[PDB]
RNA sequence: GGGUGAUUAGCUCAGCGAGCACCUCCCUUACAAGGAGGGGGCGGCGGUUCGAUCCCGUCAUCACCCACCA
RNA sequence: CGGGGGGAACCUGGGGAACUGAAACAUCUCAGUACCCAGAGGAGAGGAAAGAGAAAUCGACUCCCUGAGUAGCGGCGAGCG
RNA sequence: CUGGUGUUGGCUCUUGGUCGCGCCUGCGUAGGAUAGGUGGGAGCCUGUGAACCCCCGCCUCCGGGUGGGGGGGAGGCGCCG
RNA sequence: GGGGCCUGACUGCGAGGCCUGCAAGCCGAGCAGGGGCGAAAGCCGGGCCUAGUGAACCGGUGGUCCCGUGUGGAAGGGCCA
C-alpha cells in the first residue's frame, strides 16, 4: 500500500474489540482523500446465502439525504451517504440504518447475525467497532 | 508441579527460581539427584527468607563501601619521600599507601587494588582508584624530607 | 492387602450391570438388565522407592496419594534405624 | 429410526462424456480380433448464477456396519 | 507395659448363597437372610447436625407406640416399603 | 483382544485440526487480448529511487501471473472506451 | 346402473335393548352444536349385511393447560388425540 494509511495505521487499531460512539468519531479523519469521502460501515452475517429463502432486500433512504441486499457470500454493504455529514452527527446516524438491518432478519437464519462489523470508508482501514454500544 | 531449582538447569531456568515441569519429571530425575526440590508452604518461605538474607548482605556491602568512600574522596594524604628532583629514591609501593592512611588519618585498607604495578617513581599529585565493586579515587602527594 | 499404606484405600466390591435398550431420556422404551453380578475394583496401586536417611524406602500407594510420600520425606528428624524406618515416617500426626 | 452410500445412454462406470454391445463399412474367407463412422442419456423436482449432467430442503429406491421394537 | 485364647444367645464390621416366589424364567424375590471371617463387651451400635423439610417449624442418639401397608418403589408383575 | 486414561519422564523431527491476523489466490470470444462475489464508488497510486529495466526469486489458468534487491529516478494515467 | 350438488368416513352425548361367566362385541331412536342434500316430507354419526382383527403394560408423537417436592420457573408427569 501506500503511506496514506500507513500514516494512519498506527492510530487505529484493529485488534481489541471497540463500540460505535467512541469509534464513530473518527471515520472523516481517517480517510485521507483528495476528494468526496463517502463513508461505508459493514458487517457480514451468519445466514446461509445457498438458500434464498433466506434473503433480504429493500428500498430504505436515510433521513439526512444522499449527498440494502446481501450477497452469494454472506455479507452486507451499504452507502451511507457523501462528503457532507461531519464527524460528531454520526453516532446519531451509526445506529439509524444498523438498526433496520435487524428489521427483515430471517427467522431460519442461525447464528449470531451481526458479526463483526469494521468502521471504515471507500477510503479506509480496518477498525473494530460494536454494532451495539 | 511446583519446584525450586537447586542449579541452573538451562531451559527451566536459573537457581532457586520456582518453576512448574511435569511430576515424573521431578519426583523420578530432579528431586532424587538433589536438582530441585518440592515448592511447598515451608521450602517456599525459606526462600524468600533468604531471598532477603542475601539482599541484606549484599545491599549492606554497597552500604558499607559507599559509607567508607566518602570518608577518603574528601580526606586526603600526603606522604613525604626522601625528596630528590621530581624522581623518588625508593618509591612509594601501594603497600606504603596503605600504611600511610593507617598513620595519618586511620582508617585502614587491604592494599591490593589501586594500581599495583609500577610502584610509584616520581613527585606529583595522583588519583588513584579503590573497590569491591563501586568505588573511590583517592589522592596522594608526594613531595620531600622525612 | 492390595491396600494403599498411606490413605488406606482397599478393594471394594461393585456390582457389574449389563443394560440393554434406549434410554427413555432418548425416546426408548428405557434400558433393560440382562445381568448383574459382583465385581471388585482395586486401588491403583503403585511402587514407590524413596531415599531417606541412609535406607531405600518403598512405599504401596495408591497413585492418588504418591505425594504424600514426599510430604513424608521432609520430615527428617534422627533416624539412624533399618529400612524398617518407615514405621517412623509412617503416620506421626496423621 | 442414522452413517448416508449405489446416483449414468439399452447394461455398468467417470467429471462441484468411454468399453462389451447394436447397425452400415473395411480386413480375412470366415467365428474373429481388430480398424472407422451413427445412435437424449442422467434419485426427484422447486430454486441458483453468465452459464450448472459439473451449487442447495422434500426424499425415490440401494447396500454395509447399525438404532430400536410395548 | 500390653496383646494372644475362650464365652449359650445378644452386637458391629468385612464378605455373602440357593431352594423358593414370581403358578415357566433372566431383572425382581427369597435377603443383606443363612453361612464364613474379624472385633467388641456386659452389652454392642449410635450420638451432640455441613440434620430435618415447609412451619419461618423442630432441635444429639437409641428404643417403644403411632404416622402406615401411607408416600413411593415395582418384568408398575410377583411383590418391596 | 482392545480405544482412552492413571502409574508416565527427557530430547527431538514430523504432521492434522481449528482459531486470529498477515498473505496470496480464481480466466465462457470479450471491456483493451489475462473479470473470484457483490453494493459502493468517478479516479488515483506515485519520488518514503516512478516509466521501464536488468540480473536474482515464487506460483504458474503460462500471452500471462509475482515479490526481494539494485542498475531505477519523474511518469504510469480510473471511469471515460 | 347413470347424473347433479356435497363430505354426516361429523363434535358433544345417548332412552332402551340384543348378546353375554368376565372382559368384550352389537343395534340404537332421541336431544344440543354446526352442517350437507332436498320444494318439501325428510335423509345423512361411512360402505346390503354378517370376516378384514389384538386386553393391559412400556414407550413415541401433537394438543389442552391439570400437577409442578420452600417459592417463580424448569425437569418430569396427567388429561385429550
Ligand atoms: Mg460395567
Ligand atoms: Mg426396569
Ligand atoms: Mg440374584
Ligand atoms: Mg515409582
Ligand atoms: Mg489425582
Ligand atoms: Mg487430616
Ligand atoms: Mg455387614
Ligand atoms: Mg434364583
Ligand atoms: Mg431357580
Ligand atoms: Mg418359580
Ligand atoms: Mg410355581
Ligand atoms: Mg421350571
Ligand atoms: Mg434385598
Ligand atoms: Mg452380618
Ligand atoms: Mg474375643
Ligand atoms: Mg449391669
Ligand atoms: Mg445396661
Ligand atoms: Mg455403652
Ligand atoms: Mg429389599
Ligand atoms: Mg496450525
Ligand atoms: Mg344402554
Ligand atoms: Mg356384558
Ligand atoms: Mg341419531
Ligand atoms: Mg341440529
Ligand atoms: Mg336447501
Ligand atoms: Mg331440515
Ligand atoms: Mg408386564
Ligand atoms: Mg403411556
Ligand atoms: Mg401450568
Ligand atoms: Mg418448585
Ligand atoms: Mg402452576
Ligand atoms: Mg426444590
Ligand atoms: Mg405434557
Amino acid at each position: 500500500h501506500g503511506k496514506r494509511y500507513r500514516a494512519l495505521l498506527e492510530k487505529v487499531d484493529p485488534n481489541k474489540i471497540y463500540t460505535i460512539d467512541e469509534a464513530a468519531h473518527l471515520v472523516k479523519e481517517l480517510a485521507t482523500a483528495k476528494f468526496d469521502e463517502t463513508v461505508e460501515v459493514h458487517a457480514k452475517l451468519g445466514i446461509d446465502p445457498r438458500r434464498s429463502d433466506q434473503n433480504v432486500r429493500g428500498t430504505v433512504s436515510l433521513p439526512h439525504g444522499l449527498g440494502f441486499r446481501n450477497d452469494k457470500t454472506g455479507a452486507i454493504h451499504a452507502p451511507v451517504g457523501k462528503a457532507s455529514f461531519p464527524p460528531e452527527k454520526l453516532a446519531d446516524n451509526i445506529r439509524a440504518f444498523i438498526r433496520a438491518l435487524e428489521a427483515h432478519k430471517p427467522e431460519g437464519a442461525k447464528g449470531t447475525f451481526l458479526r463483526s462489523v469494521y468502521v471504515t470508508t471507500t477510503m479506509g482501514p480496518s477498525v473494530r467497532i460494536n454494532p451495539h454500544s | 508441579m511446583k519446584v525450586i531449582l537447586l542449579e541452573p538447569l538451562e531451559n527451566l531456568g536459573d537457581v532457586g527460581q520456582v518453576v512448574d515441569v511435569k511430576p515424573g519429571y521431578a519426583r523420578n530425575y530432579l528431586l532424587p539427584r538433589g536438582l530441585a526440590v518440592l515448592a511447598t508452604e515451608s521450602n517456599l518461605k525459606a526462600l524468600e527468607a533468604r531471598i532477603r538474607a542475601q539482599a541484606k548482605r549484599l545491599a549492606e556491602r554497597k552500604a558499607e563501601a559507599e559509607r567508607l568512600k566518602e570518608i577518603l574522596e574528601n580526606l586526603t594524604l600526603t606522604i613525604p619521600v626522601r625528596a630528590g628532583e621530581t624522581k623518588i629514591y625508593g618509591s612509594v609501593t601501594a603497600k606504603d599507601i596503605a600504611e600511610a592512611l593507617s598513620r595519618q588519618h586511620g582508617v585502614t585498607i587491604d592494599p591490593k587494588r589501586l594500581a599495583l604495578e609500577k610502584p610509584i617513581k616520581e613527585l606529583g599529585e595522583y588519583v588513584l582508584t579503590y573497590k569491591p565493586h563501586p568505588e573511590v579515587p583517592i589522592q596522594l602527594k608526594v613531595s620531600v624530607v622525612a | 492387602s492390595k491396600v494403599c499404606e498411606i490413605s488406606g484405600k482397599r478393594p471394594i466390591v461393585a456390582n457389574s450391570i449389563q443394560r440393554r435398550g434406549k434410554a427413555k431420556r432418548e425416546g426408548g422404551v428405557g434400558k433393560k438388565t440382562t445381568g448383574i453380578s459382583k465385581r471388585r475394583q482395586y486401588p491403583n496401586l503403585q511402587k514407590v522407592r524413596v531415599r531417606v536417611a541412609g535406607q531405600e524406602i518403598t512405599f504401596r500407594v495408591a497413585a492418588s496419594h504418591i505425594p504424600k510420600v514426599y510430604e513424608l520425606v521432609e520430615r527428617a528428624k534422627g533416624l539412624k534405624l533399618e529400612g524398617l524406618s518407615p514405621k517412623e515416617i509412617k503416620k506421626e500426626l496423621l
